[PDB]
């Protein structure tokens, strides 16, 4: 499975941290890491599908790595629009696909 | 016995892309030909940073360098599928991406450095200077004058690396008539022209071309000409000129073709990004001075501005070529294919196109001019002419033992208004002329 | 400005059939893969199953094969989803979903352009 | 300043393999060796059709060309397991069976073709010929007389291809004592002796040799000798002597063997069948005459017969060797083995013996004498002498700077009747030889 | 019209490493420099047993040859894991192991060998003896007198082989500006030098120098001089110098690395043994007397005494080196990644590491004297001088035509007691001068 | 399965051909088709075995190739004596041989 | 003149045990496979049974396995089919064919030297 | 002086469960694999089982997969053998031994340094 | 199964050779034949793990090798403290290893 933030707040024009883990092995590359967002009663956005690529249209505010054996997702320059969703996928065995939980991520 | 003394600068501190100024006063009571050292520096380059896989940089010669995201072609726009890419060292090392000083340009010398330092030369006493030459006359001399013989030695002195041979042991071969053992030979050489990461001090020991300097009866006396007002002028290459960056990071793709034989097929593009140099100094840059104790056949080249020119992507080793030339590509490929059912075997089940990081680079130079015409006002010369007389046959007929073949189109001989019937005009054409011989 | 639309999802009882119907607009429906994705009402996301460019390759998930069954109709642009042996646990929301092939082809690694969804219920 | 002027032949319409003959009659008070343009035509081949997998037709030179059905060797009798055979170009695209117009064979000049074209030259004034020459003494010469220095243009006046060399970038290497950067270099070269599917025109400068013509101060006045009375002679060379063609078209075999190591062979097989070749005309081929304003040491060579003879696959490169030759083959391949399971890692699971479609042949030329014996009745001249003596002890020892040293054992000097004590007998030894010199 | 005449010795059954004595005593009435024919014999090794897969027998030059057994390293103690080893002929070919007389060493001969030959010639007339040198002499002398045009042969008078090159057929190329045929050229070569099993006989024609034998003036009258007391005494050399052995075994070594690309490795190792080398006789090994009918500048080589000493692994390729050597190792190795599941596709299931047996060695010369210093009780001569100046330029400018441009490093040239300032000291230094030129 | 036709007549002298087809997909060169013969109470024999090879002994007049995604078998110069029935089969998956049906060919 | 011969068919109760022997002569039985192709009356022919050269490896259909083994018996030459649980859907023609390897090669290419065959009947 | 020691080992009822302990020394068990051989009285040897280097894989043999379970502890260097469903055949001597890995690797090939072995019986 | 001899008798100071065969194939270098002992109440001991390579500490008196298609361990120089017992061990098929029976050799 996949352990994830159950919630998250930050001030506005802070910097956020968002860390998405295993239940007992490590992250690398291989398990394929992607960030997606999940506004209310919209279609979600691809963020970042790799590490750290990111598709066209999307805003530069956003990065993404491998910290620490964890796939962590930072936020610099956050606006008031952010009050979304935030949840991790991975990638593992040959053909499984594990999603994670969400963070209601607030703005105050 | 005979000894030769050196003598000093009276300047002092010389520094590259400046005009020197040196005596040659008195010393000799006889003089020829003269030497000059020159003991260059280290060429180490600077530290750079690895890019992100989303960068998109501007490079070098208005050409963009790209670091194309998966599942994406070489530009950021077209989608191209199976499409994977990484950074490598150009010896297969990996290289971490958006690490501080993760990687050095490699540095290499332009071919013949010691030829372009000598960018111009001036040979005058206390005014009305006596003597000019440049880069161009010293580089139709070496096409033509030097022997063949008198050549391996002379490419070490020009700081020019030189091929050596080895071998690859016993092979078995086959003999048609209507077995045996044979060894294969390979080429291989090293040296200022290789790039490398630290380039050792070079030693370039120029020589000095004069028209009284080419036989010991032709020198001048000392005693009659003014010896206190001789001053040689000579103007040191630009730093940018003699040395030249070559990519120490490449972005290697691999990619994966489906249908009934799967294939892999692995690609490279450099990454390059001009750094900083670090400074070279001419020490102990000595002229080891040779002092002993007591209408004709002429020689002309056609060269493009685009070689001189700093736009050209190759002008460190196009500059002495005689004539446009272009690039032949020959990337090599290692197939393989696999099967592993063991049953329909109709075609391979897998395949391999592993491709080799540097391909392999063929100048090959072509004529420029159709037609020559050296049509003058005195004289009528020649016209209409075939570039290929007096390319090849005039020097084959015409010289004598001292003359040397031709190797190149751009440079013929001739036995002043000269015209040219060329079809790749682009005001490019400039020419070179040698009368004294 | 591609749309997709997902239909087909509503009340139902259990141990029934269901047809969830994926129409898409904006894009050249030929050259894509078509993927499902299960969210749990206060749970993660689920991939379902595959079905390739022209249908000739399906794969599914371990919880879910023998009972959907994935179909494609390129001529008007409309992926299908039949499911049977309907039990409590289906009530969730349903996205049709758009992939590329970068790494990994078959399962999907980009995920492009998700469908607003539409929720099923028991 | 001196100018050539130029002179066209009388009869008109020069066509190959005919005999021509031209004036020279006066111009010019004195004269020496003269030179001859020739400007060539296409080259492209006739379009053929695509064979069936069935068809065993015949082909060139009496050896019969196959193509083998599915399951069969080359020959389609023996039955060979897992062997399938396809079409392909040379340069590896698939040709489609049975299609017509399907491919274009190669069409590729032989070694030296401006050699060749002066099969035949007479030097007369009003009968009484004064000068007979071929193409072998010029071989002779050429393999003797002319310099190494005035080699490379020459090379191009007879149309013969000249080599070019690149790199390959860095490499990364070891030093072995009681890490270095190195660069590899590669051959190539490309021009008329390269099989093209269309021949740019070639410009032939072919020289014309003679005694009276080597020196300026040995030339014959014009207004004593006869001016309207001299007519030189030329045989022009057959069509078939120049142009040769090369296979454009292959069948690719592909086998597949069970065992532990499951290997996958590829090899291939020309498929050759004699077309029609366009007719080559001679055209702008004036003569550009050069007109300016005012016992001994013996070279002979050995040629076997079938140089010269049709029957000889390989005559269009042969012809001009002295001494017979066999044809060494270097097949490389691409070995690659692969393991799936992880478990036993001992033998290979399975094997790839890709080849190339072209393989590496290396004229091996040897003696054809294993003695020498020089029998003449007024004079005993020399007996029982090895051929190594007379091949490169001689020339190295006389001659002079003018010499160069020979490279094939069949030339010879000797400081007539001639007779051999050869084992390869089969009354198909020729001589030529040259005394002025 | 003269003939030369031979002459034989007459102590008579030549042996080699021993003294032989010759007369000359007074055949011609003038003599210039001679020429010794010397037919060599069959060199077969002789038979080996293959090794036990436990063996560890004692190699030669103090090197120990280990067979290694199964999941070990080349080192019978530390393990290594999955590492599977056997026996194969240096062709390829499998040796099956424990076997008598299984594999035989190859024979090749060394650089040069019929200049190793004369180790020393004296020649005497009735005592005082006139005349000594050796082979630095000749060596010296051929690397700067024989000029380049007269090699090619001379290299057949001495044993040593020389290239041919060969061709590879069209290939398909990509022009860039601002798609074309080409050929590939390869060199090999086979002879003296390549180990073979079985060497044909050899026929050395070695060249005798002399200073009053360079002129036909210069010859010495026979009848003023005792015609009748001349001995040309000459040391053969040991029948260990020339040939040399090569290894006929190989211990071929297989891998495999675990983890997500799966990674098989091949290396190899000689097992080399010194064996017994048939005895060879020199028969036929007349002298063939030419018998016809009627301070300056100076040059040195420096040479590390390992090049001449035993000790040496490639003293049968070093001995004629100037400057000690490194030896640079390329070893290509052909790498194949393949897919097997087509649904991650992301880094190659498995690969490929097959090496070729016989490494590319290349024998990098450097130089070993970093300053020079010839100072002279009577003249102070030279003193803190580089090695480039006498290495390079001296021989370009002064000399002429006859003299050519060294290669190596170690010698040189200048216009006795000689010091150096070199920091590669081990007392191995040894110096070969000549004056007379 | 393989659609073969039910039957098929030919005048003496003339031209005939046959085609074997698949149910829904093409036929192409990997299919391997393969053409037979079978003359009452005698053996089969082999006439093309692959698209266009055809084994020793078999006479000249016999034909046949890949046209309109359909395997196709030419016969010219027919005689009296070919009174026989004639079959298609294919290669598909990696182990799978189908046969089809046979028109018992007549000639008036 | 090569030639094979078929025996062992004839009337049989259902759901017995029934023996094909197929013989040779002319030919190097030891250097090729023997299949078995039955031919059903009034439809197509069917693949059934592969053997391989030495009797090493063997394979069958889906609709046969488990009930047929093939077997081979290089020193009188002759191959053995043995078949079991008989049903009426067995009445057809069994055919004893050679074959070479030409691309594929354990299911059989090129099939020359048809035998006549045997009818066998429930 | 490299040891191995096993424990774990008496009379037991049949269908019970037994745990086996192999603990090491003098050796790093970290880099070695661990097999654990049955030798039955009168009888041959016979394979059981193996442990991977950090136990990410697994294998067994086919008449006692299902009911054996091997495991590691690289803490203090122990490995543990679970075994349940007994019956009469089991009496036999476990022996739990080294192995290097030439040639073949996973089954072990050169199997330095067997244990004294424990004796079990039902 | 591996057939293997049931008992063995040496005289002291003698030569003696032993025999392990497969019920109906051959025996090769693939088969990876071993030799162990077991002395009474102390632990085998690996003696040769190939066809013929021995560990390090073993006594050089051992060999071992194929012949006449069996895997042939022969003892030469035997002291009176081999009363242990020998036994056989092939692998066959992928992951298949077979263990032989064993003989009390004695020597008198």
């Amino acid at each position: 499975t996949v352990i994830h933030e159950p919630a998250m707040s930050l001030s506005p024009g802070g910097t956020d941290t968002l860390t998405c883990a295993f239940s007992s092995g490590s992250i690398t590359n291989n398990n394929y890491p992607s960030w997606f967002q999940q506004t209310p009663r919209q279609p979600p956005r691809l963020l970042i599908y790799n590490t750290n690529n990111r598709p066209t249209g999307v805003p530069s505010r956003f990065s993404g790595a491998i910290s620490g054996n964890k796939a962590a997702l930072t936020i610099t320059g956050a606006q008031a629009n952010d009050e979304a969703d935030y949840f991790c996928t991975l990638y593992i065995s040959i053909a499984d696909v594990i999603f994670g939980g969400g963070t209601h991520l607030t703005v105050l | 016995g005979f000894e030769y003394n050196k003598v000093r600068p009276h300047t002092g501190t010389p520094t590259l892309g400046n005009k020197l100024t040196f005596g040659i006063p008195q010393y000799g009571d006889f003089f020829h030909d003269m030497v000059g050292h020159h003991i260059l520096g280290a060429c180490h380059s600077s530290w750079q940073d690895a890019p992100i896989q989303g960068t998109s940089q501007m490079g070098a010669h208005g050409q963009l360098q790209t670091f194309p995201r998966n599942g994406y072609d070489w530009d950021n726009q077209t989608p191209l599928e199976g499409a994977v890419y990484t950074l490598v060292d150009p010896f297969g090392r990996p290289i971490v991406p958006g690490t501080k000083n993760a990687y050095r340009n490699l540095v290499y010398y332009c071919e013949y450095p010691g030829e372009r330092l000598y960018e111009n030369v001036r040979f005058d006493v206390n005014g009305n200077s006596l003597d000019e030459y440049s880069s161009d006359v010293t580089t139709l001399v070496r096409k033509f004058c030097i022997p063949g013989d008198k050549m391996t030695g002379y490419k070490h002195l020009v700081g020019q690396e030189v091929s050596v041979e080895g071998t690859s042991g016993p092979l078995l071969c086959n003999i048609h008539d209507l077995l045996d053992i044979r060894r294969n030979v390979h080429y291989s050489c090293n040296g200022p022209q290789t790039p490398k990461y630290y380039q050792p001090p070079l030693a370039l020991w120029i020589k000095l071309r004069f028209w009284f300097n080419e036989n010991v009866n032709l020198a001048i006396p000392s005693v009659s000409i003014p010896f206190g007002e001789r001053f040689i002028t000579i103007k040191l290459a630009s730093q940018k000129d003699l040395v030249n960056e070559f990519p120490g990071l490449f972005v290697r793709q691999s990619r994966f073709i489906a249908g009934r034989p799967s294939r892999r097929n692995i690609r490279f593009k450099p990454w390059f990004i001009p750094g900083v140099i670090n400074e070279i100094s001419l020490t102990n840059n000595e002229l080891y001075i040779n002092n002993l104790f007591v209408i004709e056949y002429m020689f002309i080249g056609l060269k493009p501005t685009w070689n001189i020119s700093d736009q050209n992507p190759h002008q460190h080793r196009d500059w002495h070529k005689f004539g446009h030339v272009v690039n032949a590509i020959m990337q090599p490929t290692h197939h393989a294919e696999i099967s592993f059912q063991d049953r329909d075997t109709a075609l391979p089940d897998a395949c391999s196109s592993i491709s080799d990081i540097s391909p392999v680079t063929y100048p090959i130079t072509l004529p420029i001019i159709k037609n020559i015409s050296v049509t003058a006002h005195g004289i009528n010369l020649i016209d209409k002419f075939p570039s290929k007389f007096c390319s090849s046959y005039i020097p084959f007929h015409y010289g004598g033992n001292a003359i040397k073949t031709p190797d190149d189109p751009g440079a013929m001989m001739i036995t002043f208004y000269i015209s040219w019937d060329t079809d790749y005009v682009g005001s490019i054409t400039t020419a070179d002329l040698v009368v004294s011989a | 400005q591609e749309k997709l639309v997902e239909s087909g999802g509503g009340l139902v009882q259990p141990g029934g059939s269901l047809i969830l119907s994926c129409v898409g607009s904006g894009f050249t429906f030929i050259t894509y893969e078509i993927n499902w994705v299960r969210q749990a009402p206060g749970k993660g996301l689920e991939w379902l199953a595959v079905v390739s460019k022209i249908g000739d390759r399906t794969y599914y998930a371990h919880s879910v094969r023998g009972r959907l069954t994935i179909s494609r109709d390129n001529s008007q642009n409309t992926a299908y989803l039949q499911m049977n042996s309907l039990r409590t646990e289906d009530t969730a929301r349903y996205y049709c979903v758009r992939a590329w092939c970068a790494t990994t082809c078959l399962p999907g690694d980009i995920m492009d352009l998700w469908g607003p969804g539409v929720g099923v219920i028991v």
